[PDB]
């Protein structure tokens, strides 16, 4: 088993859920403000 | 991440001002009162400044100038954009480079040690504060100082120096120029001797002090010693950056006219036949 | 003159071959600023997860005077301490450490000294390097005032004892350490002073980084003639540490 | 998203609060120096042109 | 306040050192006599001599002192044998190179030729002192790094005298040998081929200048922060690390991120100062022969600024306004 | 368990609830004091 | 892809956070003010017209 | 056998089958915003 | 190649993984940059001609 | 020719690599950088002339 | 059997058949590249 | 003629290989510059000339 | 028996015979390439 | 002349073989150069003047 940080299996697993968790959160705040500014001023 | 030999070093105290509320460390960096100060100062610097890049209408690194305000204005505050953000900025900038002094001040006081970097640094805030407040201050307009821009700044140096005629023949920008080089020179023989020193031809044994010694009293007839060489380089290095803050001052408001008219003094003594 | 392509001249081709070139060095410079004290290690003394982006340098060896062997670096810490008696003040990394006894007497913080050899410093003929002026033939003061016979004041105005001697450095005809008789009161025996840490005047000695009471602590050198660089680096040491621990208003926040 | 609190067992508190503090307070002033330097957002010179 | 270490308390003399050596027997060459100053004793050493006379030296002494000999008795002529005018104009007189009709065939005597003498010896004595600098180095079993860094010099001195005008197949290319007549040399070139500024090696050159200067303060500061823990005895901390070499390690790593070694910050030193002369004669040796307008470089180039702005004073004042009319 | 600042849980949780209790109350007030400004000022 | 959790056995997430941070802020910024140098999407000269 | 790195042959090739993984879905993204580039605005 | 997996028996997974990390972010600064400094593929002006 | 593989008993493979991935990633730069500068073979250009 | 890296001959022969490998293979895509490029816009 | 391998004796092969490589790829390089410095033998212009 | 590097006869015969089958394939390559560029366009 | 061989009972040759590389090569780009500059020798020149 690799490890360079000396974490274990499960921890990065219950990291990395959280990680994904917060990031599609994000990504969903950045699609509506990309939605509501195309709809105000078109680029394409 | 630490050196294998940093851990013991790594001790509370030594703090001019703030206890332990900033008595920490981000990664190698060491924070404080005075780093929370400089970080402030030197993004709201920036950050104005790519503004004002923007608001110009270019990006390019080559091209962007921020400028003074001009001569009209006087010594009140200007527009934003016809030279205001620029005395933002040199305030921004001012508060940083103290901040940035003090912060060293705290580390040496931390490490034991003694206190000349900071007064070395002292001497360079002080020639940028002669270039953007002293001489402007004195001339009566803040329209005096240099512009913010990396190919831009030259061209202020190249017709303020024109605006003498001859700037060669300004005495103190010789006794600056001299220093410079002498500096320069002084640099390079410690730094040749000292790895000459450490590192021989293959085969041979490492020398001391002592083989420097005969070295250069063969060499020029005199040896400064292992103590003297960093005491006369500081001091070059200190004297060159007080007369170039000379020289700069003297040129406005002291001076008027020509430069090479000044040696009229000498040209016309009453000695001569 | 003419242009390969575009505006691509010679001068354009040099200024390229500039940038390439200095990118080397600058790698080579770096790299070779990596033989001491690498590789990295966290709070705990465990080997850091992160090493930086520059990779460790070759091995290259010293061949050194007097028959004292040879040294090769990047290698293994020989000058590291073994047991310092420091406390963590975190559970993470990032912190300071807090002292556990005496820091002056546990030599921790600006106290702190290496583990050097404990061999004297030679010069060029064999002999040590530093020598008391009463075994040195044919040297004496040629300018200044000569502190051999004065009172030494403390940092806090008390009288310990007089000068009486100097240790000189022979080789390069300059003066080192200053020695000092103390009082009964004040301790027993002899004790060893950095000329840079001491202000001569035309009736006194001013030592302000100690107090009265810190000087029959300072570590006393084996031989009456001679000196190791353990030694020079734990007296020395121990009187940069009074700067911090000699006062608990010299710690504090000054504002 | 239920599980946000688990950053501060990643990160002490005494450094985050102070980066926060900072980085908010430059926030607020380059925006409002940002600003003051427009024609049609700037209060103080509208009040002169409205008086 | 405490000690700073910029004066000596105290001296001590003892006997003269007169050196080390080995079978290459460099005691047959050296001299007898030595003195001691106390004026300097202040600062640094206060022994004087002994020298090493070898036969570069001897050469290198004899040809400058010939060059020295031709310049002076030239300008001394030059002003009618008179000593006080000789005084009086000193700053201003000159040995002028040749003229640019002469190509670089030899010009006569009185418009070029006792110049192309000189400019010979001076040639001849800079070459047998750099030799002379090498062979003591060869002799003493140390490394050659200070004849490196000389030759980074020459390199420049050579540039400027004798390659350049080669290149451009004139004499009249060179240096006068004059206090102001060179400032006037240095100030028309940088008319003559547009600016100066505009040459990226003028700037990288500049950089450096800078760098060494800053460095050097740097190192100096530094060296002297740490002379308490016998900071100034830098071979032995190389040899044998001690707490004068974290602690200076330990403040710039705080300070800015990284740091050096006692070793590598010298590396550093030797690099700075020698790139700056290399820079420069790459710099020169382009002009002229390639580029012959460097604004009008950088407009073709796109890196020189733009202004939106007027000319004249009468689109921001008025003259009688000026004088307070 | 992964605890790189020695915490625990409940403590983490006490934390994240104070923390959220800040931040609602700072994003009131600035949406109040831009509804403001739009109403003053508007920029769309 | 369902294996992608294991780059926290490489990256210490202390400063994997920190550097994401400061990238995503200077990225948002660089491009806030890209949109800013412009004439058909720069919200307040928009603003100032059409007033 | 050889390793200059002090890892092992499995775990080589469990690292390089993820390092692949990733690496194609990059690939399919970059492909699918190629293809609509070109139809909005071609080249060639 | 079916053993392309022996390329992490030489070099270092972490330092490789920041360097391409560096690498990709530039190269796809640079391409967008220098799309954005023609006339037939700049998108804001294309947007402006078309209002 | 077979004995090629002994090329390998000289230099270290860690060096050449990264020594063999900067110059080709820098030639096929300065490569397709070339192209651009002429005006028969810039792609952008071409498509530019040809709507 | 000389070597200055610590090597062996049969490490040495499975890295450069790996590195032939790589080599055909970019080769290959090389020569596809180069092929298409010419036959769009022919130099020579 | 027939005894030059011993050169290997005299010089350090490790030294020689990475000056070669240096030299020829640099020496090459130089070629073909100079050659697109021309205006006869600039084959990416004679393609435009010839169409 | 003169020796400067460390290597022996036969060790030096095997570099150089291995040394001159590749300096004789690029002298070919080259050759060739220099043949079709003078077929192409002569400059004698 | 006989004799002749007596020249390495004096000289190193490491730093010959060197030298002399070096000096070879510097005096064949030399006159290489030269015969460029010139009007009548210029090979390159004499094929365009020739078509
Ligand atoms: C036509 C042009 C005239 C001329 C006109 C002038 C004028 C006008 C000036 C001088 C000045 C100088 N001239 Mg002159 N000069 C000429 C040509 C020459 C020649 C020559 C021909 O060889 C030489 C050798 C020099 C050299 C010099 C120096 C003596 C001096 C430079 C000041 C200095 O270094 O202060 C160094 C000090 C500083 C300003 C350093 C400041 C550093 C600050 C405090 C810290 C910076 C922090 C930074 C922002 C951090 C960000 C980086 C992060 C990593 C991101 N001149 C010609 C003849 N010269 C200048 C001078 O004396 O200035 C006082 C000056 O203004
Ligand atoms: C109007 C003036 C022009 C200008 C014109 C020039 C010209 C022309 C030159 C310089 C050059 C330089 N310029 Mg400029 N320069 C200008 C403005 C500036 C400014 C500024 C405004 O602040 C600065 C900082 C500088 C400074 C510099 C240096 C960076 C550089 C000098 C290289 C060097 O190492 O010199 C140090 C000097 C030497 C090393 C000379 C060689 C010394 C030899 C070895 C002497 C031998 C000893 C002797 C024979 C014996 C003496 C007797 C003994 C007692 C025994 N320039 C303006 C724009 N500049 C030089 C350069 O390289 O530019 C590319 C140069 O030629
Ligand atoms: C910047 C470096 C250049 C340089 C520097 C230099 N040379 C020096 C010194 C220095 C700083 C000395 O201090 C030393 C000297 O004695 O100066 C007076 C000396 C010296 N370099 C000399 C020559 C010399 N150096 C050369 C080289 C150089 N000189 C460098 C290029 C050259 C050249 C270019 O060819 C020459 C010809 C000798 C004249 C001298 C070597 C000293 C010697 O051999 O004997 C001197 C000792 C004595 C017999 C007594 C001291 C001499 C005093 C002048 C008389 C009494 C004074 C009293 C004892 C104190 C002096 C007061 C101080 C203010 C000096
Ligand atoms: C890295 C680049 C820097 C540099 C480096 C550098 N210079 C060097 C060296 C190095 C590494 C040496 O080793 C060499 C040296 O000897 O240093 C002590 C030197 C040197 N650089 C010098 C000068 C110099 N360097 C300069 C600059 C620089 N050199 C750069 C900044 C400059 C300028 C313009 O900035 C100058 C003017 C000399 C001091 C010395 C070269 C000595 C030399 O070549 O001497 C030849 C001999 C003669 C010309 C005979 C002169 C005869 C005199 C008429 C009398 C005898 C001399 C006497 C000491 C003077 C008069 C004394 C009076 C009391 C009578
Ligand atoms: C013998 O002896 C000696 C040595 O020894 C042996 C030596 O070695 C040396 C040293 C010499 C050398 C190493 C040689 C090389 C030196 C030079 C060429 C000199 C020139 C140097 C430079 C060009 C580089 C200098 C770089 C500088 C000044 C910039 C570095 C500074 C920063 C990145 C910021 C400083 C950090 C601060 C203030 C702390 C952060 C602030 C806070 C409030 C912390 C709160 C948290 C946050 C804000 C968020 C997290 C923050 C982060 C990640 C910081 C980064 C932020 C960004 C925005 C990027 C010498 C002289 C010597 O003689
Ligand atoms: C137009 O052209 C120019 C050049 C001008 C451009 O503008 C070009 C621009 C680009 C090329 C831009 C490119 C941008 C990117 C590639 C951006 C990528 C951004 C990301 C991948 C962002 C990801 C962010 C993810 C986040 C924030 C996710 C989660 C965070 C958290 C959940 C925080 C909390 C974490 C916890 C609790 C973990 C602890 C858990 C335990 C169990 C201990
Ligand atoms: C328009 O273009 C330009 C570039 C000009 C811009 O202006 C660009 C602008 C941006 C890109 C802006 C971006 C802005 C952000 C991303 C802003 C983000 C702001 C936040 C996330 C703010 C968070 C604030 C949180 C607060 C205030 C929380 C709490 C505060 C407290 C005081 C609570 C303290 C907690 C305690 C005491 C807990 C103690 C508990 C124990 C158990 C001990
Ligand atoms: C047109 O002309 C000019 C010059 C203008 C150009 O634009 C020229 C341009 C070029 C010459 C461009 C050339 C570009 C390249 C050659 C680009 C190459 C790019 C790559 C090879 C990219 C590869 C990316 C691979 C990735 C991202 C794969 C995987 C990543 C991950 C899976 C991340 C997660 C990692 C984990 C989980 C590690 C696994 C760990 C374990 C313990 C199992
Ligand atoms: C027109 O004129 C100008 C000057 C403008 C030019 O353009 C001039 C141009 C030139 C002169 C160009 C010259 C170009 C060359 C000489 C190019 C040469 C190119 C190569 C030799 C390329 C080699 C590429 C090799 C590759 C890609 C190899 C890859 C290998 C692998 C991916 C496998 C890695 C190996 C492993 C993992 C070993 C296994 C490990 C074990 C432990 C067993
Ligand atoms: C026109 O005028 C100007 C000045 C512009 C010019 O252009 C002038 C140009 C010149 C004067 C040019 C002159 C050029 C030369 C003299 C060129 C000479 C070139 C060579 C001698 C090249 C030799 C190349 C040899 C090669 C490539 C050999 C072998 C290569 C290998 C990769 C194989 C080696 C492998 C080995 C040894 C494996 C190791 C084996 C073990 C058993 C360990
Ligand atoms: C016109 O005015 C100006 C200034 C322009 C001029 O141009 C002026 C020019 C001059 C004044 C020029 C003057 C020129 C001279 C005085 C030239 C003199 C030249 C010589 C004396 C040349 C001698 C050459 C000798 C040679 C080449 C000898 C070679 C010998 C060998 C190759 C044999 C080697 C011997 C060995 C190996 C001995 C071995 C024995 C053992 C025991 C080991
Ligand atoms: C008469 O009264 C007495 C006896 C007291 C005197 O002797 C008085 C003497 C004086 C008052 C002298 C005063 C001297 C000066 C003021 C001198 C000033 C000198 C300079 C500023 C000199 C600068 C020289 C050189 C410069 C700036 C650059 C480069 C030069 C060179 C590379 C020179 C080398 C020349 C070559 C290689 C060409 C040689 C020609 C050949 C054909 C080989
Ligand atoms: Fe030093």
């Amino acid at each position: 088993d690799l490890s360079f940080t000396g974490l274990t299996d499960e921890q990065a697993q219950e990291l990395h859920s959280v990680y994904m968790s917060g990031l599609w959160l994000f990504s969903a705040v950045a699609v509506v403000a990309h939605l509501a500014t195309f709809i105000w001023r078109p680029w394409f | 991440a630490l050196l294998s030999f940093e851990r013991k070093y790594r001790v509370r105290g030594g703090t001019l001002i703030g206890g332990d509320l900033f008595d920490f460390w981000v990664g190698p960096f060491y924070v404080g009162f005075f780093g929370v100060t400089t970080a402030f100062f030197a993004l709201l610097g920036t950050i104005l400044i790519f503004w004002g890049a923007s608001q110009q209408g270019t990006f390019n690194p080559w091209l962007i100038n921020i400028a003074p305000p001009d001569l009209s204005y006087g010594l009140g505050m200007a527009p934003l954009m016809e030279g205001g953000l620029w005395q933002i900025i040199t305030i921004c900038a001012i508060g940083a480079f103290v901040s940035w002094a003090l912060r060293e001040v705290e580390i040496c006081r931390k490490l034991g040690m003694g206190y000349h970097v900071p007064f070395a640094f002292s001497v360079a805030i002080f020639a940028y504060v002669t270039l953007v407040v002293f001489r402007p201050l004195l001339m009566g307009a803040w329209g005096h100082g240099f512009p913010y821009g990396i190919w831009s700044h030259l061209d202020w140096v190249s017709n303020t120096g024109y605006a003498y005629l001859h700037f060669h023949y300004n005495p103190a920008h010789m006794l600056a120029v001299t220093f410079f080089f002498t500096t320069t020179l002084a640099l390079a023989l410690h730094g040749a001797l000292v790895l000459s020193a450490a590192n021989p031809p293959k085969g041979e044994e490492v020398k001391g002090p002592d083989n420097e010694d005969t070295f250069f009293r063969d060499f020029i007839g005199y040896s400064i010693g292992t103590l003297g060489i960093h005491r006369v380089g500081l001091l070059l290095a200190l004297n060159a950056g007080f007369w170039s803050a000379v020289c700069i001052i003297i040129s406005g408001p002291v001076w008027t006219k020509g430069w090479p008219e000044w040696w009229n003094w000498w040209l016309e003594m009453p000695i001569w036949p | 003159e003419e242009t390969f392509f575009g505006n691509f001249d010679l001068a354009s081709l040099s200024l390229w071959l500039f940038y390439g070139f200095f990118a080397l060095l600058i790698y080579y410079l770096q790299t070779e600023n990596m033989r001491e004290g690498y590789p990295l290690e966290d709070e705990d003394g465990n080997t850091a997860a992160n090493q930086g982006p520059f990779p460790l340098p070759k091995e290259k060896t010293f061949k050194l005077q007097h028959g004292r062997g040879e040294l090769t670096l990047p290698g293994e810490d020989v000058q590291r301490r073994d047991n310092l008696a420091l406390r963590k003040t975190a559970h993470g990394n990032g912190f300071p450490m807090e002292p556990t006894g005496d820091p002056m007497l546990d030599g921790v913080g600006p106290a702190s000294w290496s583990k050097r050899r404990d061999v004297p410093e030679l010069d060029a003929h064999g002999h040590p390097k530093i020598v008391p002026m009463s075994a040195a033939e044919g040297f004496g003061v040629s300018a200044g005032t000569d502190p051999r016979g004065l009172p030494v004041m403390a940092g806090d105005g008390e009288i310990v004892g007089l000068v009486s001697d100097m240790w000189i450095d022979e080789a390069e005809q300059l003066v080192r350490y200053l020695e000092l008789e103390l009082d009964p009161e004040w301790g027993d025996g002899k004790r060893l002073v950095q000329r840079q840490m001491v202000r001569i005047k035309s009736d006194r000695v001013k030592v302000r980084s100690i107090y009265g009471k810190h000087f029959k602590n300072v570590p006393k050198t084996k031989s009456p003639n001679q000196v190791t660089l353990l030694e020079e680096d734990k007296i020395m040491a121990y009187y940069a540490g009074g700067t911090l621990y000699a006062d608990e208003s010299r710690l504090e926040p000054q504002l | 998203m239920s599980k946000f609190y688990k950053i501060w067992l990643i990160f002490d508190p005494r450094r985050v609060f102070v980066a926060q503090g900072v980085f908010l307070f430059l926030l607020a002033a380059m925006i409002h120096l940002v600003l003051l330097s427009t024609e049609h957002f700037n209060w103080f010179e509208l009040a002169a042109a409205n008086a | 306040p405490e000690y700073q270490n910029i004066f000596t308390q105290v001296q001590v003399q003892g006997p003269a050192e007169l050196g080390v050596d080995n079978e290459n027997n460099l005691t047959e060459e050296r001299t007898t006599g030595t003195g001691f100053s106390q004026l300097i004793g202040w600062i640094g050493n206060a022994q004087l001599g002994p020298i090493y006379l070898g036969w570069f030296g001897i050469i290198s002494l004899v040809t400058g002192t010939l060059w020295f000999n031709i310049v002076g008795f030239n300008m001394l002529s030059q002003v009618g044998y008179s000593i006080p005018e000789f005084i009086r104009q000193l700053f201003w007189l000159a040995l002028e190179p040749p003229s640019p009709e002469y190509g670089l065939r030899m010009p006569p005597l009185d418009d070029g030729g006792w110049f192309i003498i000189a400019s010979f010896f001076l040639l001849v004595s800079v070459i047998s002192w750099w030799l002379r600098t090498y062979q003591l180095a060869e002799m003493h079993k140390m490394g050659k790094h200070v004849a490196w860094a000389f030759a980074a010099a020459i390199w420049l001195f050579l540039v400027l005298g004798l390659f350049r005008p080669i290149l451009m197949g004139s004499w009249s290319e060179a240096v006068p040998y004059g206090i102001f007549p060179h400032l006037d040399w240095t100030t028309a070139f940088s008319i003559r081929y547009g600016n100066l500024y505009y040459n990226p090696f003028h700037a990288l050159s500049i950089v450096f200048l800078y760098g060494s200067v800053l460095l050097f303060a740097m190192h100096g500061a530094t060296i002297l922060a740490v002379t308490r823990f016998g900071g100034d005895r830098e071979l032995e901390q190389i040899y044998d690390r001690g707490t004068a070499s974290e602690r200076a390690g330990l403040f710039w790593r705080w300070t800015m991120g990284f740091n050096a070694t006692m070793e590598g910050i010298h590396r550093w030193a030797w690099w700075f100062a020698v790139l700056t002369p290399i820079t420069g004669g790459i710099g020169i040796l382009l002009t002229g022969t390639v580029v012959d307008n460097w604004f009008l470089w950088a407009v073709e180039h796109n890196f020189a600024p733009d202004y939106t702005q007027d000319y004249g004073y009468e689109a921001y004042t008025t003259y009688d306004g000026f004088l307070g009319r």
